[PDB]
């Protein structure tokens, strides 16, 4: 009954995230991962190698 | 719903398009600063071999 | 404007 | 042009939003 | 729940339909259990 | 690598090896401070999980974790679709939160 009441509230009064608060985690996200290096993760081929294990 | 999923999304994807440009022009940037490098490394070795061809001649 | 979350 | 783009890490050109109004 | 509910719409999607799908779907990505209710149609149907 | 009493026994090590940390001759002192993030599962949104998760990997393997967050939960007679917060009963979602937890971090 909470959860029902608490997804009801989240469509009624919107993201609780402010967007310039989404914006900023997205940017803190993209800076460090560029600054790591990051390679994304591929989509797993028809013959990945390690499929089988 | 609220219109502030309308705000919200579209902050987030303005803000993808924004991080892709801004990686696309850096990447950009350090690609000519290696092809500067290394024309700066080219121009170094051309230098050292001119050296070691001068030395040789003295040395013969 | 600002925003009240739902344990608000 | 906002959803089959792939991660923008990995740079690559941002497809047109042709919006207009 | 997907088929035999009586209030499931099986005709053919309108204009203002299609426009409101397109629209949430571009608001609340692959969200479709959630679009599906406020565009009045099953999350399979708004997916197909 | 570590099971958790080797966590506790390398936090201790690193505690002690840390410069001068015993030493409170010019009144410098040594704060723990140990910490719950509180409904963070709860709180998660998924239109942000997906723009991060696609951050960090292929759009379809991002667009399958966050539509299978968004799902009919039932019990007996009662149902509701979970449109905000994730589902902890995922296979991934240890991964999935690791890396949000990860962004908590950097935060």
């Amino acid at each position: 009954k909470a959860e029902q009441e608490r997804q009801h509230n989240h469509m009624k009064d919107g993201p609780y995230v402010s967007s310039e608060e989404a914006v900023a985690i997205y940017t803190t996200t993209v800076h460090w991962l560029e600054a790591r290096k990051f390679s994304p993760i591929p989509f797993p081929s028809v013959s990945y190698k390690h499929d089988t294990k | 719903i609220n219109d502030k999923f309308a705000q919200f999304s579209e902050a987030l994807f303005m803000a993808d398009r924004h991080a892709r440009e801004e990686v696309r022009q850096r990447a950009m940037m350090q690609q000519r600063l290696a092809e500067k490098e290394r024309q700066q490394k080219e121009e170094h070795l051309r230098q050292l071999a001119q050296q070691a061809r001068a030395e040789r001649a003295a040395a013969a | 404007n600002a925003v009240i979350l739902h344990e608000d | 042009a906002l959803t089959e783009t792939q991660s923008s890490l990995l740079g690559g050109e941002n497809a047109p939003l042709a919006e207009g109004a | 729940n997907e088929w035999l509910d009586p209030s499931i719409k099986k005709i053919e999607w309108s204009r203002e339909e299609d426009e409101k799908l397109l629209h949430l779907a571009k608001l609340m990505p692959t969200q479709w259990r959630t679009i599906a209710p406020i565009v009045g149609r099953t999350a399979n149907q708004c997916l197909e | 690598s570590e099971v958790p009493p080797l966590l506790v026994y390398k936090w201790c090590q690193g505690i002690n090896n840390l410069d001068k940390v015993w030493d409170t001759s010019n009144g410098e002192c040594n704060v723990i401070i140990e910490t719950q993030l509180s409904k963070v599962y709860e709180k998660i949104e998924l239109t942000l999980l997906n723009s991060l998760l696609r951050l960090i990997m292929d759009h379809n393997l991002a667009d399958y974790i966050t539509a299978k967050n968004n799902v009919t939960l039932t019990y007996k007679d009662m149902s509701h679709v979970n449109s905000y917060g994730m589902i902890r009963g995922l296979q991934f979602s240890a991964f999935v939160f690791q890396y949000y937890g990860l962004i908590l971090d950097l935060l």
